[PDB]
C-alpha cells in the first residue's frame, strides 16, 4: 500500500528488497551491513536510510538495548533530511522516531518530532491527535486542549480527541462539561479510546455530580480489563497481589514497622504539632482536586522512595525512627506524610494510582467526634496511638465535622506479596 | 505533577526504554 520509492529508489530496488529480506528472515546483523553498504553507495537514498533505522530498532529489540535505540533514532531523523523523500516514508519514518523517543521517556525530543510531523502533514488529523499526547506527555495540558480544539473543529465526531478533551476538562475540574467528551468519546469505540484513565475519570465525574451511572462505567471498564474490580480501579497495578481493602497489621507482615508507630506516637505527633506551630509552610494543601470542600493539607517527610532532607529538619526523630523500615522508606510508589484535616472537610470518593502499596494511618490528633473514613463498604474511624491499614487503590472517601484539627501520619508499605525485585524495579509513582 | 493520592496526570510514570 505505503509508497516508499522515489525515483532514484525505484533504480535499485533490487538491492533495496534484497538487504530487508535479510532483516525480515531476522538475520539482523546482516541486514544493518547490507543497508550500511546502501547507504555507503547510494548516501542519499530514502529507502537505503530507512533500512538501516529499521534493522537498527530491530536490533535494539533483540539486544533490549536503549543505547541501540537512540542510534536508530538519529537514523530516522536522518531519512527526513535526504532529498526528495516520499510523503508516506518520510511519516511513517518521523512517526517511529517519536514513537521510540516517547518509549525511552524523550517526551520533549518526542514533542519536536510531533510538532515537525504536523507542519509537514497539516490536514492530517491523526497526527494532531498524536501531537497532543505529546503535550500531555511533558505535562501541557494548555497547548494540549487548543491541539484538541483544532481537531474537533474539523473533524467533530473524533472520539480520541473527544476522550482526551474530556479528560483535559475533568483535570481542570470542569466536571460537568467533561462528561459528554468522554462519555461520546468511550462510546465511539475509536481506536485509543477504550482506555481505563477515561473510564476511570468518567465515572468520578459522574459521581461528583450525583450521576448514578457512574458504576455502570466502571462495571465496563472491568469487563473490558482497565480494572482489578468495580471497586479497585488504580492503573498502575501487579496483577496477582492479594485484593483488600482493609488489612490487619499481622496480614501485612509489617508488625515492627506497626509496634514502632504505635510505641512512638506522642513522639511522632509533637514533631508535627511543632511544624503546625512554627514551620507551617511545610504542610502544602492537597492539590490533586480531590475535595468537594474543606482544608487538608500535607507535610511529606518521604516520597517516591527519597527522604526530603529539609521536611526532616523538621521532624527529625521520627525521621531517624523510620529509617529502620525499608518496607516504607524504600516504597517507590507511597509516601510517609503528615496530614491535618479541618472541620467542613470532604474528599470525594477516589482511589489511588496503583496496587502496589498499602496505606498505614496512625493517629494523632483525633476528635472525638466528626471524623471517618470509608473504604469500600466499610466505614471506620482513627484512634490516636492506634495505626489503620487499607489499600487504597480501593475506592475510599474521607469526612471531618469536629469542631477542631485532625492530625494523622500516612506511612505507605510496599504491598506485602511484591518480591524484592519487584521492589527494585517497578516505576517509582 | 506526581500521582500522589490520585491519579489525575495522564500518565503517573516516567518510563525508561527496556
Ligand atoms: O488525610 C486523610 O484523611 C486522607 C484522605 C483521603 N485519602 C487519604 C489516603 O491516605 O489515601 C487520606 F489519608
Ligand atoms: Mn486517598
Amino acid at each position: 500500500k505505503p509508497k516508499l520509492l522515489n525515483k532514484f529508489d525505484k533504480t535499485i530496488k533490487a538491492e533495496l528488497d534484497a538487504a530487508e529480506k535479510l532483516r525480515k528472515r531476522g538475520k539482523i546483523e546482516e541486514a544493518v551491513n547490507a543497508f550500511k553498504e546502501l547507504v555507503r553507495k547510494y548516501p542519499q537514498s530514502p529507502r537505503a536510510r530507512y533500512g538501516k533505522a529499521q534493522c537498527e530498532d530491530d536490533l535494539a529489540e533483540k539486544r533490549r538495548s536503549n543505547e541501540v535505540l537512540r542510534g536508530a533514532i538519529e537514523t530516522y531523523q536522518e531519512v527526513a533530511s535526504l532529498p526528495d523523500v516520499p510523503a508516506d516514508l518520510l511519516k511513517l519514518s518521523l512517526k517511529r522516531r517519536s514513537d521510540r523517543q516517547q518509549f525511552l521517556g524523550h517526551m520533549r525530543g518526542s514533542l519536536l518530532t510531533l510538532q515537525r510531523l504536523v507542519q509537514l502533514f497539516p490536514n492530517d488529523t491523526s497526527l494532531k491527535n498524536d501531537l497532543g499526547v505529546g503535550y500531555l506527555l511533558i505535562g501541557d495540558n494548555d497547548n494540549a486542549k487548543k491541539v484538541y480544539e483544532e481537531v474537533l473543529s474539523v473533524t467533530p465526531n473524533d472520539g480520541f480527541a473527544k476522550v482526551h478533551y474530556g479528560f483535559i476538562l475533568k483535570a481542570q475540574n470542569k466536571i460537568a462539561e467533561s462528561i459528554p467528551y468522554l462519555k461520546e468519546g468511550i462510546e465511539s469505540g475509536d481506536p485509543g479510546t477504550d482506555d481505563g484513565r477515561f473510564y476511570f475519570h468518567l465515572g468520578d465525574a459522574m459521581q461528583r455530580v450525583g450521576n448514578k451511572e457512574a458504576y455502570k462505567w466502571y462495571e465496563l471498564g472491568h469487563k473490558r480489563g482497565h480494572f482489578a474490580s468495580v471497586w479497585q480501579r488504580s492503573l498502575y497495578n501487579v496483577n496477582g497481589l492479594k485484593a483488600q481493602p482493609w488489612w490487619t497489621p499481622k496480614e501485612t507482615g509489617y508488625t515492627e514497622l506497626v509496634k514502632s508507630l504505635e510505641r512512638n506516637w506522642k513522639l511522632i505527633r509533637d514533631e508535627g504539632l511543632a511544624v503546625m506551630d512554627k514551620a507551617k509552610g511545610l504542610f502544602l494543601p492537597e492539590d490533586e482536586n480531590l475535595r468537594e470542600k474543606g482544608d487538608w493539607s500535607q507535610f511529606t517527610l518521604w516520597q517516591q522512595g527519597r527522604r526530603n532532607e529539609n521536611a526532616c529538619k523538621g521532624a527529625p526523630k521520627t525521621c531517624t525512627l523510620l529509617e529502620k523500615f525499608p518496607e516504607t522508606t524504600g516504597c517507590r510508589r507511597g509516601q510517609i506524610k503528615y496530614s491535618i484535616m479541618h472541620p467542613g472537610t470532604h474528599v470525594w470518593p477516589h482511589t489511588g494510582p496503583t496496587n502496589c502499596r498499602l496505606r498505614m494511618h496512625l493517629g494523632l490528633v483525633i476528635p472525638k467526634e466528626g471524623c471517618k473514613i470509608r473504604c469500600a463498604n466499610e466505614t471506620k474511624t482513627w484512634e490516636e496511638g492506634k495505626v489503620l491499614i487499607f489499600d487504597d487503590s480501593f475506592e475510599h472517601e474521607v469526612w471531618q465535622d469536629a469542631s477542631s484539627f485532625r492530625l494523622i501520619f500516612i506511612v505507605d508499605v510496599w504491598h506485602p506479596e511484591l518480591t524484592p525485585q519487584q521492589r527494585r524495579s517497578l516505576p517509582a509513582i | 505533577g506526581k500521582c500522589k493520592d490520585g491519579l489525575g496526570e495522564y500518565t503517573c510514570t516516567s518510563l525508561e526504554g527496556f
